[PDB]
RNA sequence: AAUCCUGCUCAGUACGAGAGGAACCGCAGGUUCAGACAUUUGGUGUAUGUGCUUGGCUGAGGAGCCAAUGGGGCGAAGCU
RNA sequence: AACUGCGAAUGGCUCAUUAAAUCAGUUAUGGUUCCUUUGGUCGCUCGCCACUUGGAUAACUGUGGUAAUUCUAGA
RNA sequence: GGUGACCACGGGUGACGGGGAAUCAGGGUUCGAUUCCGGAGAGGGAGCCUGAGAAACGGCUACCACAUCCAAGGAAGGCAGCA
RNA sequence: CGUCGCUACUACCGAUUGGAUGGUUUAGUGAGGCCCUCGGAUCGGCCCCGCCGGGGUGCCCUGGCGGAGCGCUG
């Protein structure tokens, strides 16, 4: 397969990111990061391609007071792509998925990081284009 | 791969039709055998090798890769005259039509097995040569022979015995 | 030795250098350094920045046709014959026009005979 | 990469495949409507000069002169610019066109011969195909045949002979106008 | 003074009626920690390095200065 | 087959919008435009081709590109 | 300055307007999307070429809402026309 | 006749900066179109003016090959 290399994290717990899908949500409030053991006082952080748990603060009322899986697809902190490219995006954004990784929405607004696209196939199939 | 005209032209003959079902224990290769015979024969059935053929019509059936629903297909073909001499039944011409019914192999789908048995007149029984006769093959054979179906046997996965098991010829 | 990038300022961005930026509209840009990146974010046109390649090109810093007369063949004729035909003898040409004159004269004679 | 070579004086434009960017560098970073030396494609091609007439992209989008970009951009196409045909009078249509800058990201390069080298490549620089139709205008045929003042212009049109095995071969002349 | 996990192959395999469902070798990576380091990206920045600019001051220009670092843009080396 | 000229702005459907708005009557446009039809006007001006001037461009023949379009380039 | 209890202004309409339809002592009261005339529109706006005539949509261009193929580079949409 | 007790329905007030669906807008961003001011990638024409062919007789008729004039122009 080939796992994702490490990237600069940038987005800790408490961050509010855009929701790029078409579920009617507006933003995701990251409440945790999947697969992070942690350390004393170290806030759990997530980069692109990571799965987070989030609650939407704005959006359709049937989505708001619930916890949802999500995957970060664009981040504003620059990350190295193991070939010299220090790439960063204009905004922090993610999409809402389920546990198996299927995207709850059906279209993705804006670009999607290559790490996210390679880690998740169905996100890639919904992606407008890859940056 | 021909039009429905010759389908009717071979359908009206009633001594060259063979309504049959394939029956086996789970994880024995029934879907694989059905799709290989779809690859070879078929009224319009082609030889696509994209995993599973039309016998898995359901998205969940393909997703979990457990056979659920039964789908009936038709295989028309022809064989040589010196081999037609072997058929001691009622024969007519060169074209032969088969109505295969792929029934699910789980014990919980024995109702679909019975429903398929009502339609069918002959059966192919499939047995893995590694596992031998398991529970479900015995049960479906009981059902078929109570429904008065002639079964013909076929041992699948000989490659498993000759490579995975490394069986010598005598014990094979 | 990857693909040789180009910043907005036109300089060749070498591998391991610079920084790439992906806007949300799907447009990807490359900046040679933080100076280039900060200027682009400030939305200052490179054409008013005295040291950029676009500026030098715009300010001109550091800085025919063929009417041919081919003569070929024509379908249904001969290449060797057509040049001779178009360069025929002027004596032959004047003989041709006078024989056309007498052809017209005898056509008048025939027309008068038919109309009579 | 496919490359059409078109000789004006002879016609019979042909296709050549090339798989050496080592010799395609002499066309890299050029522009169309410019003339280049085609000698890098062989000693057989030495002494030959061409002009970049056109090309077809990797996508199939033809390249139009007057883009100044090594790639495709969308333009507003009105009547008679290039790469467009109007279905209605004055109709316009936005469609992408490959730029005039030539590089490796193409499929077909259309080159026109402007100078003939010593080594005539067979098929292209020989067996000149004739002009498709004889001139139809009176002044055209007059100027071409150097006829001064009515030298049997009535008969001096080329009579095209039609020949085929399952018929009776004949010849017929066009109608002269003006 | 190293620590632990995940994914691929094993394998939809052994096992099991079925549902489900591993492991050894190997491979690719990460968590936590440790020891360093500045090629790259970022941070700093009084090189008070170079532009811009507010008020005042040297008769004006030029060049400058003061406002406890005048403010700000970019910034070498170094440190990180 | 194609260029050119004309038609495609008529007809068909539907009543969402629209409350002096639309629309109905009446009137004006001496405050404006108007292909098409018809009737006027077309030697009314003093001004080395006129037995007639130029370059192409279609359609057409060949080279094609694109997975693809009533997509199009080169000669 | 202009318009307003002679109802301006605003809101609503399940309002296209009329010629007209129903009911019928007389007076009136409901209904008119509906084949005639006028108006508006072509999924929502907007802006345009051609053309005497269009802000045309079985013309174009851009955004938006939907949605088709795709080899993932791309192309192509408008049945409130007859079915 | 009314209170209180129970049962169904119907509305009312009600913290919740309640929520949803239309419309109209301030501000900002603003695609695209058109107009204007530039822009001149190319395509021609005049000045061929290097050649050959040449002409009433190198004093060319120019059919053309072809450097170019590298100016004047649409
Ligand atoms: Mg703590
Ligand atoms: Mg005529
Ligand atoms: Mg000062
Ligand atoms: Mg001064
Ligand atoms: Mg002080
Ligand atoms: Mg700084
Ligand atoms: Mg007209
Ligand atoms: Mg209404
Ligand atoms: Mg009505
Ligand atoms: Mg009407
Ligand atoms: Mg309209
Ligand atoms: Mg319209």
């Amino acid at each position: 397969s080939g796992a994702k290399f490490r990237i600069s994290l940038g987005l800790p717990v408490g961050a509010v990111i855009n929701c790029a899908d078409n579920t009617g949500a507006k933003n995701l409030y990251i409440i945790s990061v999947k697969g992070i053991k942690g350390r004393l006082n170290r806030l759990p952080a997530a980069g692109v391609g990571d799965m987070v748990m989030a609650t939407v603060k704005k959006g359709k009322p049937e989505l708001r007071k619930k916890v949802h899986p999500a995957v970060v697809i664009r981040q504003r902190k620059s990350y190295r792509r193991k070939d010299g490219v220090f790439l960063y995006f204009e905004d922090n954004a993610g999409v809402i998925v389920n546990n198996k990784g299927e995207m709850k929405g059906s279209a993705i607004t804006g670009p999607v990081a290559k790490e996210c696209a390679d880690l998740w196939p169905r996100i890639a199939s919904n992606a407008g284009s890859i940056a | 791969n021909f039009t429905v005209d010759q389908i009717r032209a071979i359908m009206d003959k009633k001594a060259n039709i063979r309504n049959m079902s394939v029956i086996a224990h789970v994880d024995h290769g029934k879907s694989t055998l059905t799709d290989s015979l779809v690859c070879k024969a078929g009224i319009i059935a082609s030889a696509r090798a994209g995993e599973t053929r039309f016998t898995d019509t359901r998205k969940d059936e393909q997703e979990r890769c457990i056979t659920i629903k039964s789908t009936a297909i038709s295989l028309f073909y022809e064989l040589s005259e010196n081999d037609l001499n072997f058929i001691k039944q009622s024969k007519d011409g060169a074209g032969f039509l088969i109505n295969l019914i792929d029934s699910p192999g789980h014990v919980d789908f024995s109702s679909e097995v019975t429903a398929a048995l009502r339609v069918t007149d002959g059966a192919l029984v499939v047995v893995d040569c590694v596992s031998g006769v398991c529970v479900q093959t015995e049960t479906v054979l009981r059902q078929a022979i109570a429904e008065r179906i002639k079964p013909v046997l076929m041992m699948n996965k000989m490659d498993r015995a000759l490579l995975e098991l490394q069986l010598e010829p005598e014990e094979l | 030795m990857k693909v040789e990038l180009c910043s907005f300022s036109g300089y060749k961005i070498y591998p391991g250098h610079g920084r790439r930026y992906a806007r949300t509209d799907g447009k990807v840009f490359q900046f040679l350094n933080a100076k280039c990146e900060s200027a682009f974010l400030s939305k200052r046109n490179p054409r008013q920045i005295n040291w950029t390649v676009l500026y030098r090109r715009k300010h001109k810093k550091g800085q025919t046709r063929r009417a041919v007369k081919f003569q070929r063949a024509i379908t249904g004729a001969s290449l060797a014959d057509i040049m001779a035909k178009r360069n025929q003898k002027p004596e032959v040409r004047k003989a041709q026009r006078e024989q056309a004159i007498r052809a017209a004269k005898e056509a008048k004679k025939a027309k008068q005979a038919s109309k009579k | 990469m496919k490359l059409n070579i078109s000789f004006p004086a002879t016609g019979c434009q042909k296709l050549i495949e090339v798989d050496d960017e080592r010799k395609l560098r002499t066309f890299y970073e050029k522009r169309m409507a410019t003339e280049v030396a085609a000698d890098a494609l062989g000693e057989e091609w030495k002494g030959y000069v061409v002009r970049i007439s056109g090309g077809n992209d990797k996508q199939g989008f033809p390249m139009k002169q007057g883009v100044l970009t090594h790639g495709r951009v969308r333009l507003l196409l009105s009547k008679g610019h290039s790469c467009y045909r109007p279905r209605r009078t004055g109709e316009r249509k936005r469609k992408s066109v490959r730029g005039c800058i030539v590089d490796a990201n193409l499929s077909v390069l259309n080159l026109v011969i402007v100078k003939k080298g010593e080594k005539d490549i067979p098929g292209l620089t020989d067996t000149t195909v004739p002009r498709r139709l004889g001139p139809k205008r009176a002044s055209r045929i007059r100027k071409l045949f150097n006829l001064s003042k009515e030298d049997d212009v009535r008969q001096y049109v080329v009579r095209k002979p039609l020949n085929k095995e399952g018929k009776k071969p004949r010849t017929k002349a066009p109608k002269i106008q003006r």
